[PDB]
């Protein structure tokens, strides 16, 4: 992070911020998220745990609960399942079927795929349904009479996320009974769709891995190079090649949202590049986050006319999201327009932040901490509107830790006062967002901290210099949390113990980072 | 010990076998007596095919992978002296190394057809003009007219 | 005066021989959904009772057997098998525990994996001396006398691979990625698994190319600075690797997208010639036969330059594979020449066969004929004592299906007297291949009468000319089995009836193809 006696020269900050844009993937993309350090010889796994457990998760949930969860769905998360599986109003007739044959012996596989999609379509109802509607829906006294926790709670402290999870499970294990390995079929891709709106990508990162794996799979089965519909066809044909290119648009998404080291099989790669019509909006918008956040884990830093061209396409985008009618009574098109209003922000937000990084443009910090009021504003506007539900999706976890780290970051360094005023709103905000991110949100919390604690590190500590070279404490402590990191996602030691009976064999500057290793760990973000 | 090259005609030639797998095809079809059937070749052109074997035993060939080596090397006078044949049997051999994969044969074999090939007199390719089609009367009209000057 | 529809009807042999001969006998599977079960308590009390019937010293005698008779095999997948006899030892010792780790549970996968290739290449003599008959047929209710010889080693094969898969699916192997699945897949493989499920082969083929790229190994050269465990770690998984590209490129085709081979042995690339020839030579020996067999498909010649360059890596690993050692004290060592000596065979006779149609070169029949006869000879060599079990490797299918195909095809069309002595060889040979390839054998002979038939009806009707293009029925009936079978291989009809309710919608000769279509039809080597 850096390019005997101490010195007040500023050569550490251009390398430093450079070394923000490796910082920022290996922690607050790779090691946050993406990262499930698993233990083969100390997990448990069978068939006996878990099927019974799915039959009482499918017996809680009785017939007519599940038709207000498909309301709820079809008047309140209209942005969500179009990109999948268009229509919620096609998908009534397949939930009456289900609580028909639910009482046969033996189910065929397109039945067990429609029971995937829509139980699939039921932990997406689960996850934003807010905890008054979720209370009035379900009951809590069974869930604890079978779990045995602590009957006390209610939903909002850590419950509707177990039977999120549950239900999540629930779609798993009805794929699981298709063997949906040997049968390819479409009600696959549209199921992991409907579960990659929530955070199911992020509490099981590998296994989302898998199924984004089989679902590019299962896309490229039907061999489509082209999604426009001709006139020639069958208009059958048409409308399923419409379907395909707004399932492909949604599933290109998600390719680039899990787009780790645990996820090497790309669909994207099929794609050009920048450089019905409001799925297509967030696709582009989504594209050009791409083109932007491509430049985090390689050295290349990007030419000016490539931020300047996203930047003319980025305002003509901005033109098109706030050109977006939207009637106040029909709360679809409201989480339409925060979808985009908030993506367009994020990508607004990560773009001058490049040009604040990589070539420090004059009059470039003020659009910055612009954005960041602009992503605040949006944020706690749903407090104040009963929509408290547009908070949880998975965009508003990735984007404010990108924001709070990066504005946490920037304050250890260069201090300024609106910069302060800023940290304090995110903060405020971070301990402000819905219990339903559950764990994620606690390491947040714990890496703003350490972040903080770590400009107490900075202050009380004098900076050092070797002419060309800078030494710090923090310097190389922020050099370890990328270290351990890309320790952790090297699975050669999983290698090793999968290959059989091969076992692996392996002043104060040092005494100040190992105490604040020691205090602060850095391995405390991962699960 | 011995295999057999059987012929197209029918006749059986016990050939010694460290000579006969000069053949690439039969040193490879070795890998399973032993006959086996070579069936576009006469009797006589077999019979040609492995006194040459009979001699070349003991010589060494280029590494069938060069530019200098195998195109700038001069036949053999034995391979020169062997060759002087019918034109017809001559490209019968060339065929009968092709077939059997003997490269150093279809080298020294086939060199002669270069070296008859040019060194022809010019009367005779003005002769051969069009044995082959290869032009429109029009054009063959244009070609005789453009040199008529001379001859 | 002579046949001058020829070339364009070896050219049209060039097309029916992918459709036919690789896709559509090997890699078709028609599977509708509305019929197809699904179920967790049929195969949940079926693999206990096929766990239950092997006992501890039947499988050490199968373990045995494979360390004696199989080394061409496991030992590029799973390494030497005495590091594998304390797996079997840990399987007997943790079979009555009720808490399994996944570390456990993928040996025992990859030891059913190893049990289901031993059952595959194992003698009914031997079989005989192991197993039971009738515990067997007392439980799944059969005809009583139908002994192995008779079709039910098949029977045991298959349920041996379908117990494995079921141990790795109670590994949640999706979301623990690891080497062992790719062993187990690679164990597999070498029966004939990849050609019983096609759909589900190509979806573990997936997931072994997902588990393989998570490493993130492109160099399998032990580099300067390695640990001395990782070194051989990377040895062994480059070995995995080349194994995993030959048993990769034998199920390319339309239902098989993600393809793990990249690489190219003439003439971009990333990752050939930095490995050392150990077992790559079964990989250099196959990307040699997908330079010839990537115009099958494609409709341009191949240059001869390409076509001599084969011609000379066919001579170099000639002279390679007779540079092996002569172990004659092992018998894996001959199995392991008939393999590289079959592969080469065959890479000849695919070269010189497209020499015959493409250009028509120096006495290329011949060499056809030859190299037809050198397969003849290295399969009924053989039938001798102790080396009888050789013939049951799939690529003596594959070739056999494509040699009798394609002499059956040039014996309607050209009346000779070598063709017609070695098709009778071959007919002779293919009614005396092992029985356990079960109904692909039938599927062969079967194909093999119906262009017997096609002869028939050729010397019939008399040819029709026009000049231009001729005509005839058999023409017809060669163009429309190639439509049939990509009718069946287009997934775009399952597809509009997977997305919901969508429906799908779209003389003289005539009768003779109808009729012949009806009496002999294409469809019935799907199933
Ligand atoms: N005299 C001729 N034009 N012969 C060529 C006929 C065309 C045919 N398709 C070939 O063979
Ligand atoms: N394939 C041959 C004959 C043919 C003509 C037209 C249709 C079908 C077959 C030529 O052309
Ligand atoms: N193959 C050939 O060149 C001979 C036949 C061709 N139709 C001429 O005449
Ligand atoms: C076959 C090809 N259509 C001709 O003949
Ligand atoms: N391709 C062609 O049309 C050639 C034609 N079959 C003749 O004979
Ligand atoms: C080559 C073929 O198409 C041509 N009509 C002759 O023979
Ligand atoms: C030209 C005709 O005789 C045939 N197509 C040859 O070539």
């Amino acid at each position: 992070m850096f390019n005997i006696t101490a010195s007040s020269s500023k050569e550490y900050l251009p390398d430093l911020l450079l070394f923000w844009q490796n910082y920022e993937y290996w922690i607050t993309n790779i090691g946050l998220y993406k990262t499930k350090q698993r233990d083969l010889t100390r997990t448990p796994a069978n068939l006996d745990t878990d099927t019974e457990e799915c039959m009482f998760w499918m017996n809680y949930l009785q017939k007519d609960q599940s038709f207000q969860l498909m309301n709820f769905a079809m008047e309140n998360l209209g942005a969500l399942y179009f990109g999948s599986i268009g229509d919620i109003s096609e998908l009534y007739l397949r939930v009456e079927q289900y609580w028909d044959r639910r009482a046969d012996k033996n189910h065929s596989v397109d039945g067990k795929y429609w029971d995937a999609l829509i139980w699939s379509v039921f932990t997406m109802c689960i996850y934003y349904m807010p905890v008054e509607k979720l209370a009035e829906i379900f009951s809590v006294y069974p869930l604890h009479e079978y779990l045995g926790s602590n009957k006390r709670l209610n939903w909002e402290d850590g419950m509707q996320l177990v039977m999120c999870q549950n239900f999540a499970r629930c779609s798993l294990f009805q794929l699981k009974q298709c063997d949906f390995m040997a049968h390819p079929d479409i009600r696959l891709v549209q199921a992991y769709l409907i579960l990659a709106t929530t955070t199911f990508p992020y509490d099981e990162p590998l296994l989302a891995n898998s199924l984004l794996t089989q679902c590019i799979h299962t896309f490229k089965n039907f061999h489509v190079d082209d999604f426009r519909p001709l006139l020639n066809d069958d208009p059958v044909e048409s409308i399923a090649k419409v379907t395909l290119g707004r399932i492909f648009y949604r599933l290109c998404g998600c390719d680039y949202l899990q787009s780790g080291p645990r996820k090497p099989i790309a669909l994207h790669t099929e794609v050009s590049s920048l450089l019905n019509s409001t799925e297509v909006l967030y696709w582009k918008i989504i594209s050009l986050d791409r083109d932007l956040d491509q430049y985090l884990n390689k050295s290349s830093k990007p030419p000016l006319k490539t931020l300047d061209a996203i930047r003319r396409e980025l305002d003509i985008f901005q033109y098109k999201v706030d050109s977006l009618e939207e009637d106040f009574r029909s709360n679809n098109s409201r989480f339409q327009k925060f979808i985009a209003l908030f993506q367009i922000s994020t990508v607004s937000w990560k773009l001058f932040k490049m040009y604040l990084i990589y070539y420090d443009t004059a009059d470039s910090l003020l659009k910055v901490i612009h954005y960041s009021k602009v992503i605040i504003s949006l944020i706690v506007n749903n407090f104040h509107a009963k929509s408290e539900f547009f908070n949880r999706h998975p965009m508003v976890m990735q984007t404010i830790t990108r924001v709070v780290s990066f504005i946490s970051f920037y304050q250890i360094f260069v201090e300024s006062a609106a910069v302060k005023q800023l940290l304090v709103d995110l903060t405020e905000l971070t301990a402000n967002l819905p219990t339903i991110f559950g764990s994620k949100l606690d390491k947040l919390v714990y890496l703003t901290e350490r972040l903080s604690k770590l400009k107490l590190l900075w202050d009380k500590v004098q900076l050092l210099d070797s002419g060309d070279s800078f030494y710090h404490p923090v310097f190389k402590i922020l050099q370890n949390d990328i270290k351990i990191i890309e320790l952790k996602n090297d699975e050669m030691f999983s290698l090793i113990k999968g290959l059989g009976s091969l076992v692996p064999l392996n002043s104060d500057f040092r005494t100040i980072v190992e105490e604040f290793q020691s205090e602060y760990n850095i391995s405390d973000i991962l699960s | 010990s011995n295999v057999v090259l059987v012929s197209g005609e029918g006749e059986r030639f016990t050939v010694d076998k460290k000579i006969a797998e000069r053949s690439l095809l039969l040193k490879n079809y070795l890998n399973d007596e032993i006959v086996m059937p070579v069936p576009n070749v006469r009797s006589s052109v077999l019979q040609k095919v492995i006194e040459w074997a009979e001699h070349h035993r003991d010589s060494n060939f280029p590494d069938e992978d060069d530019d200098d080596s195998r195109k700038s090397a001069p036949v053999d006078s034995w391979d020169r002296e062997f060759l002087k044949v019918d034109q017809e049997m001559l490209y019968e051999i060339i065929l009968a190394a092709n077939y059997l994969n003997i490269k150093p044969l279809l080298d020294a074999g086939c060199k002669v057809v270069a070296e008859m090939i040019r060194g022809r007199s010019p009367e005779e390719i003005r002769r051969t003009f069009n044995i082959v089609n290869d032009f429109t009367p029009e054009e063959e009209a244009a070609i005789r007219r453009e040199n008529e000057w001379a001859e």
